[PDB]
C-alpha cells in the first residue's frame, strides 16, 4: 500500500495473508469469507510468464495478523490447504480478466477478536455501492514505494468512472473489472502494490452497517503513478462462479 | 525477515 | 451470517478512525 497507514488491531478481521513454505515469504493478500474458505487473486497462484504455479502444498495461510514478520503467538492461525480452485477462464495471457481463485482450508478456523469473515455482495449491494465516487478500503503487508510495512497497512480510494479507466492505459479493460484511485488534480494519492495482490477491497454498507469485499486487488501499472488507477477483480460480477465452487466442493 | 513459524505448520 | 461485522468495532458500537471518510463520500 502506498500512502496509506498503519491498521488498527482488529480492523480488517478478515484479512489473510499468502505465506510460502520455502523460502519462507509473503506471496499476496486474501480473505476469508467463511470458517473454510478464503478468496484470493488467481495471479497469485498462477501467472506462467513469470513462471509462478504454486500448488496447495506450497502455502500456508495466516489469519488474524497485524504485524507483517513476527509470529504472533496466541493471536494469529495458520492453516494449510486442502484444494485451490482458480477460475476456468481466468485470462492470464492479455489483461488478467477473471483474476480470481477459491481456496479451501484443511480445517475450519476459529473465529476470535482478530478473525472474522467479510460478507460477499448481492446485487442489490453492488448496485447501491459500485458507483463513482463512492469510497472504499484497501488493506495489506505490500511495498510502500513502486520499503515494506512492520504492520498491516490500510487506504481508503474513490472508485473512478469507467470511461476514466479505460482512457488511462492500453491494456483492454472487461465488465469483470473496476479502478479506484484518486485523480491527477484531486492533490490526495494512495494505491496498492507489488505484495497487495489478492486483498479485499471493502466497502461499508450504510443500510445495515455490514463489511462487504466488492474488489480483490488485481494490477496496476507501477503503483501510484499520476494519471494511472489501480484495477480490482469485481466480485460481485462472479459470484455466480463462487456459489457453484462452493456449494459443490 | 520473516520469524520462524512453529515446525510443525512447515510439516 | 455475522459476516462483516467485527468484533472490536461494530459488534461494541465503536468506530475506527477513518471509516467516518467512506460513509461520508455515499
Ligand atoms: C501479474 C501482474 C503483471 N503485470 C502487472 N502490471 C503490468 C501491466 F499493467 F502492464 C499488465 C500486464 C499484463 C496484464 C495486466 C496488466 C500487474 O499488476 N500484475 C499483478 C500485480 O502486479 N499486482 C500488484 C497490485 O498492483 N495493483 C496496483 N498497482 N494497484
Amino acid at each position: 500500500i502506498v500512502e496509506g497507514s498503519d491498521a488498527e488491531i482488529g480492523m480488517s478481521p478478515w484479512q489473510v495473508m499468502l505465506f510460502r513454505k520455502s523460502p519462507q515469504e509473503l506471496l499476496c493478500g486474501a480473505s476469508l469469507i467463511s470458517d473454510r474458505w478464503v478468496l484470493t487473486a488467481a495471479h497469485c497462484l498462477l501467472y506462467p510468464p513469470w513462471d509462478k504455479n504454486f500448488t496447495e502444498n506450497d502455502l500456508l495461510v495466516r489469519i488474524g495478523k497485524h504485524s507483517r514478520t513476527r509470529y504472533e503467538r496466541n493471536i494469529e492461525k495458520i492453516s494449510m490447504l486442502e484444494k485451490i480452485y482458480i477460475h476456468p477462464r481466468y485470462n492470464w495471457r492479455e489483461n488478467l480478466d477473471r483474476d480470481i481463485a477459491l481456496m479451501k482450508l484443511k480445517k475450519p478456523v476459529a473465529f476470535s477478536d482478530y478473525i472474522h469473515p467479510v460478507c460477499l455482495p448481492d446485487r442489490e449491494t453492488a448496485a447501491s455501492l459500485l458507483q463513482a465516487g463512492y469510497k472504499g478500503r484497501v488493506t495489506g503487508w505490500g511495498n510502500l514505494k513502486e520499503g515494506q510495512p512492520s504492520v498491516l497497512q490500510v487506504v481508503n480510494l474513490p472508485i473512478v468512472e469507467r470511461p476514466v479507466c479505460k482512457d488511462s492505459t492500453r491494456i483492454r479493460i472487461t465488465d469483470n473489472m473496476f479502478c479506484a484511485g484518486y485523480k491527477p488534480d484531486e492533490g490526495k494519492r494512495g494505491d496498492a502494490c507489488e505484495g497487495d495482490s489478492g486483498g479485499p477491497f471493502v466497502m461499508k454498507s450504510p443500510f445495515n452497517n455490514r463489511w462487504y469485499q466488492m474488489g480483490i486487488v488485481s494490477w496496476g501499472e507501477g503503483c501510484d503513478r499520476d494519471g494511472k488507477y489501480g484495477f480490482y477483480t469485481h466480485v460481485f460480477r462472479l459470484k455466480k462462479w463462487i456459489q457453484k465452487v462452493i456449494d459443490q466442493f | 525477515d520473516f520469524e520462524e513459524i512453529p515446525e510443525e505448520y512447515l510439516q | 451470517a455475522d459476516c462483516g461485522l467485527r468484533p472490536l468495532f461494530e459488534k461494541k458500537s465503536l468506530e475506527d478512525k477513518t471509516e467516518r471518510e467512506l460513509l461520508e463520500s455515499y
